[PDB]
RNA sequence: AUAUUCUUCAAGUGUAACCUCCUCUCAAAUCAGCGAUAUCAAACGUACCCCGUGAAACACCGGGGU
RNA sequence: GUCGACGUACUUCAUAGGAUCAUUUCUAUAGGAAUCGUCACUCUUUGACUCUUCAAAAGAGCCACUGAAUCCAACUUGGUUGAU
């Protein structure tokens, strides 16, 4: 190809890495409670603190976030960056994160679990690395202003190409262009691949389940008429619907 | 590089990074823009042959005035060097030393010479239309920018014929033909 | 839009416009059919880009001609000259190429005067 | 679809701000002396 | 990171993150070339005519002088642009000033390789 | 006539003048009358080639489609013309149709060959074509370019900065033996039949 | 005013043709469409038109009168220009009567 | 020091270092001012009938219309 | 016939007192202000980059597969109990 777009997929393999300080001050100014010039002036030491204090509730609402204030929100990991570590090290940064959002999904009308992620997002970097797993989670807040700031920090990957006209938007993303995410044979595949693993850890809850449904019925609404369409998508719904009768749960 | 204070003058009197001695005041690209010609190495290509005439010139003053070889020899010159149409008038001998400029003969450029028959509008669009190839001088069309253009020869440039852009030129008057299909 | 072809015919000081579009095969000069030309004996000389080539080549034309200029009879050199340059100017145009120079040799063989202006330009002696 | 009569970009001087000759890029009527007649100046008085 | 093409390429990237300063396309061909005095100003060594450049792909000067360079080098502490082409001669530029400082008869005929000496400055 | 004519060439006869315009056309005029007995059409059967320094299609290119030369055979039957472009032409005069087209050369190392140049030269910034390949060469004597600026067709063929083009300047036709002779850029070229592996019969029974 | 030949209108270059425009007859659509607010407002636009008219006339007046008074204040200004011109003559006579 | 190497001074219509003037200021074109042949609208002027105000004036009060 | 001599008439010739900038410190003068390893925010100027108007011109050309947007046809929903 060219050569501005081989050396512009250098840019995003460092998306994260803070060289210069103006780098740094766009990265670690973008987060989801506080304003522009308000987070650049703030320590992780500061944030740690808002973090740790408001797990410790969560941890009282249930008592399944205790685990990860052994591992992500403790004390020691302020000193470790993803870029330093290797390959292995990261995936495994990606399975406690991607195991995390899970739970968090859950209490996320709740104040705690915001200024909870977001050590997590601004230390962890998942506004960048990993946004499937951080929208997927949060797929089902679309009316809500939580939603709407997320949106105002991710940079979408190109699976989530209906959203990008709502990125920093006024108003939240309408009910129809959630539709028009659906509507796409891949987006499905992750929502498939979302839920296969949302049910084995046995956490799904009333209204994310609705959610789901709602757009798996008009997905089917609006293929109703091009039956070449049908034919190829029961292998993503009816899949699901198999294992979503798997579950012990009697609402799934 | 910083608009630096008064003591950093003082001891940088003389250090620049844009405009040396060498660079000779950027004379180069400052007539290479209001000619507007294409590669670099055009100018002192033309500079080469404008400092080649003052260099003929130059010992052809050295001989004595009265001299039938000298009086008959710049005169000859002169003849060619208007022929070509470098040089405004024929009259004065220090003309070849003192007019004969590189903007002189880089305004005896195609391009320059459509804008003076007033064929394109400016001179950047007369560059684009002989790039595309609507220009031509008597059979064959010409496609070089810079074709130095005789002052004979100058009489002869046209629209190439059947061109969209000569068919657009007499639909204006009202006067298309297109049995010649213009 | 609309396939047209304007040619040009001239005779003393008479110019002639002839459009020719793709039409029913009405042929018209000066918002008048051509059966209705002044000089009446001179009608035949307009009739000759008509008759020479055939009248089922104006089937399918429009040809419009308005005229000024000139006198009577020059100006029926005018529109007997744009209308085989708007004849033959349109063939090569919107139909085929080898219609074209049947006609071009049509009205060669016949009369030279019907293309190129016969422009009788002084000579002194 | 490149673009005709391209030319190598290269450093304009008439128009640059980086060179040092080209960095450089309400009236005032003062009244006469309220002392002061046409010429005879009616204020100054000894001592002087 | 700085790379010319044997070509045209002259491309002055950042090379850590995925910015682009400066792409020139020179029809003319091209050896090789250093960054001078910063990233900002640098230098390539053309077909005839070592050209002094700018971030943007700007020219700031065609070097009169120079008139062959195969092999281009700068040193730091001195602002001295070093060149050594096909010509033999070896000739070291002040681009501070501009003034060239010394032109240098080698008498040994086409320069083959020249790097220079952090420590000593000498080449 | 209709356009700029250029290269006359009278018939043996002395009747009639063959002409050819710029218009591509190849007009035949009498002498004794000013009438023409007929015109032949050469805008079409013209081969043209697009150069390597050119911003347009080798179909609507004015280079090339006209005749700069024409030369009546002594039977006073055939035409050959030939002009800028890479084709040579043999038309009949009474039945006004040409008989066989002549390319004069395939190089690539000349520029008016091609009617269609490769799209893998084309990068981004310019013909692959176009760059200088001169400073690359070992000796001096190569790389030093001493190019006029805007001189074509001049005195050496170093002062061009182009590759050559393609023109056959001009035709003749050999006084003997069916042979004709068209200078081209490559060298004069001389086409002939002193084969004569063809069976072309006469009154077979 | 001149009126150009439209033989010399015709053949004229085309950075020079003289805008002309024609007048126009078939009432246009716009030109039977409008209102023309009438009582009141015309009491009130008559008025602009009668206010305007005066302070064009009352500035032309006195733009003029500048221009007649710059004539008459270079003729004063000239016949001072004489005098310090012939009797700077007359000093470099009387300098260079000692040289 | 025992022909080269190093050193000192002198001279060169010697100089691709270095000083200096030229290699820019067009038989050019645009934009801005000015502004004509013209144009659209409005007002005002002339004549002509109509309506309000008024008791009324061929109204010397206002208005509408062609 | 033209050129001198004399007379007449006009044109022309000399400036001076200061101050600042000019040398990679220093224009010669002590009567003068400038030696700092920078972290933010605001504002202004210039440059690219993508579209683009006055306004065109030319397409490194042709095929094959896959993807999208617009415009009708169709269908569905809402719509005189009021769509635009």
């Amino acid at each position: 190809s060219s050569l501005s777009d081989q050396l512009a997929q250098v840019a995003s393999n460092n998306a994260t890495v803070a060289l210069d300080r103006k780098r740094r001050q766009k990265l670690h100014s973008a987060s989801l409670i506080y304003n522009s010039k308000t987070a650049a002036t703030q320590d992780y030491d500061f944030i740690f603190e808002n973090a740790s204090k408001a797990l410790e509730e969560l941890s009282q609402i249930e008592p399944k976030f205790a685990i990860f204030s052994r591992t992500l929100f403790s004390e020691s990991s302020i000193s470790l960056d993803r870029n330093v570590q290797t390959k292995e090290e990261i995936k495994d940064l990606d399975n406690a994160i991607n195991a995390y959002l899970l739970l968090a999904s859950s209490k996320w009308y709740l104040a705690p679990t915001l200024h909870a992620t977001e050590w997590l997002v601004r230390r962890f970097q998942i506004h960048v690395k990993n946004t499937e797993m951080l929208l997927l989670s949060t797929l089902n807040y679309y009316q809500t202003p939580v939603f709407k700031r997320i949106l105002s920090i991710i940079k979408l990957p190109p699976l989530f190409n209906c959203l990008s006209n709502f990125v920093r938007s006024e108003k939240p993303p309408t009910a129809l262009t959630m539709i028009k995410l659906f509507n796409d044979m891949d987006f499905l595949k992750l929502y498939t691949s979302y839920l296969d693993q949302c049910i084995k850890h046995n956490a799904t809850y009333t209204n994310q389940l609705l959610f789901t449904t709602c757009c798996f019925i008009n997905v089917v609404a609006f293929n109703s008429n091009n039956d070449e369409k049908l034919n190829q998508l029961v292998p993503i719904l009816l899949e699901i619907s198999a294992k979503l009768l798997a579950s012990k749960s009697k609402d799934c | 590089v910083r608009k630096l204070k008064h003591h950093e003058q003082k001891l940088l009197k003389k250090v620049d990074f844009l405009e040396w001695k060498q660079d000779q005041g950027h004379r180069d690209t400052q007539v290479m823009r209001t000619y507007h010609i294409q590669n670099r190495e055009d100018y002192h290509k033309y500079n080469r042959i404008c400092g080649d005439i003052r260099r003929l010139a130059n010992k052809l003053s050295l001989l004595p005035p009265t001299d039938p070889f000298r009086r008959k020899h710049e005169q000859l010159l002169l003849d060619k060097l208007y022929a070509m149409g470098v040089l405004t008038t024929k009259s004065k001998i220090s003309d070849l030393e003192n007019k004969v400029t590189v903007s002189a003969i880089c305004r005896r450029r195609l391009p320059v010479i459509m804008h003076r028959l007033k064929m394109a509008e400016t001179i950047q669009d007369a560059v684009k239309f002989i790039e595309q190839g609507h220009v031509r001088v008597g059979p064959n069309l010409i496609n070089d920018p810079a074709y130095l253009v005789t002052r004979n020869m100058e009489d002869y440039v046209t629209w190439v014929d059947n061109s969209k852009i000569k068919k657009t030129l007499l639909r204006y008057r009202n006067q298309i033909d297109d049995f010649d299909f213009s | 839009a609309v396939p047209s072809v304007q040619t040009f015919g001239k005779k003393k000081s008479a110019t002639a416009v002839a459009h020719v579009k793709a039409g029913k095969g009405l042929i018209k000069v000066n918002g008048s059919p051509i059966t209705l030309v002044e000089p009446e004996i001179l009608r035949f000389k307009v009739y000759e880009p008509l008759l020479l080539v055939g009248l089922d080549k104006f089937s399918n034309i429009d040809i419009r001609v308005r005229v000024t200029g000139g006198g009577h009879v020059s100006q029926v050199y005018a529109i007997r000259q744009a209308i085989a340059k708007g004849l033959v100017a349109y063939h090569q145009k919107y139909v085929d190429e080898q219609s074209k120079n049947e006609l071009k040799k049509a009205f060669t063989s016949y009369d030279r005067t019907l293309l190129i202006a016969d422009s009788r330009r002084p000579e002194p002696k | 679809t490149r673009k005709f009569g391209l030319v190598k970009r290269t450093l304009n001087t008439k128009k640059d701000q980086r060179l040092k000759k080209n960095q450089e890029n309400t009236r005032n009527i003062p009244q006469v002396s309220s002392a002061l007649f046409f010429q005879y100046n009616q204020a100054i008085k000894p001592p002087y | 990171l700085l790379i010319t093409g044997r070509k045209g390429h002259v491309a002055s990237m950042d090379w850590r993150k995925g910015q682009l300063r400066a792409e020139l396309f020179l029809n003319e061909t091209c050896h090789s070339a250093t960054y001078l005095q910063n990233e900002q100003y640098f230098a390539v060594a053309q077909k005839k005519y070592t050209f002094i450049y700018d971030h943007e792909g700007t020219e700031l000067h065609r070097l009169k002088q120079h008139i062959e360079a195969r092999h281009l080098d700068f040193l730091p502490y001195h602002y001295l642009l070093v060149t050594a082409g096909e010509t033999g001669w070896l000739k070291y530029h002040d681009v501070s000033t501009g003034q060239l400082v010394s032109e240098l008869r080698t008498k040994a005929g086409p320069t083959m390789a020249m790097a220079q000496n952090p420590w000593n400055a000498v080449m | 006539v209709y356009s700029d004519v250029l290269a006359l060439s009278m018939r043996p006869d002395g009747k009639e003048v063959a002409v050819s315009t710029l218009k591509g056309q190849i007009s035949i005029f009498n002498i004794e009358d000013a009438k023409q007995v007929g015109n032949i059409d050469c805008r079409k059967d013209i081969i043209s080639g697009r150069f390597n320094q050119d911003r347009f299609t080798a179909k609507n290119s004015e280079r090339s489609k006209f005749f700069t030369t024409i030369h009546y055979s002594f039977d006073g039957m055939a035409i050959v013309a030939g002009g800028n472009n890479n084709s040579i032409c043999l038309y009949d005069v009474p039945n006004e149709v040409l008989l066989k087209r002549f390319i004069v050369s395939r190089n690539m190392a000349l520029n008016g060959t091609l009617e269609f140049l490769n799209s893998k030269k084309m990068t981004e910034a310019g013909s692959l074509d176009l760059i200088d390949d001169a400073g690359e060469n070992s000796d001096l004597e190569d790389r030093i370019d001493n190019s006029l600026p805007g001189s074509q067709r001049g005195g050496d063929l170093s002062t061009r900065k182009m590759r050559p083009e393609v023109r056959v300047t001009s035709v003749q036709f050999s006084p003997t033996a069916n042979a004709f002779a068209a200078a081209s850029t490559e060298g004069l070229l001389i086409y002939s039949t002193n084969d004569t592996i063809l069976f072309d019969p006469f009154d077979l029974d | 005013g001149l009126k150009v030949p439209k033989a010399v209108q015709k053949e004229l270059p085309f950075k020079s043709q003289i805008h002309q425009m024609k007048p126009q007859k078939k009432k246009t659509y716009m030109a039977k469409r409008a209102v023309v607010l009438g009582g009141d407002e015309k009491k009130a636009r008559s008025f602009i038109q009668k206010v305007l008219t005066i302070s064009k006339a009352k500035d032309s007046k006195r733009k003029e009168q500048k221009a007649s008074q710059r004539k008459e204040r270079l003729k004063k200004l000239a016949k001072m220009e004489e005098e310090k011109s012939q009797r700077d003559k007359e000093k470099k006579k009387e300098y260079f009567a000692q040289n």
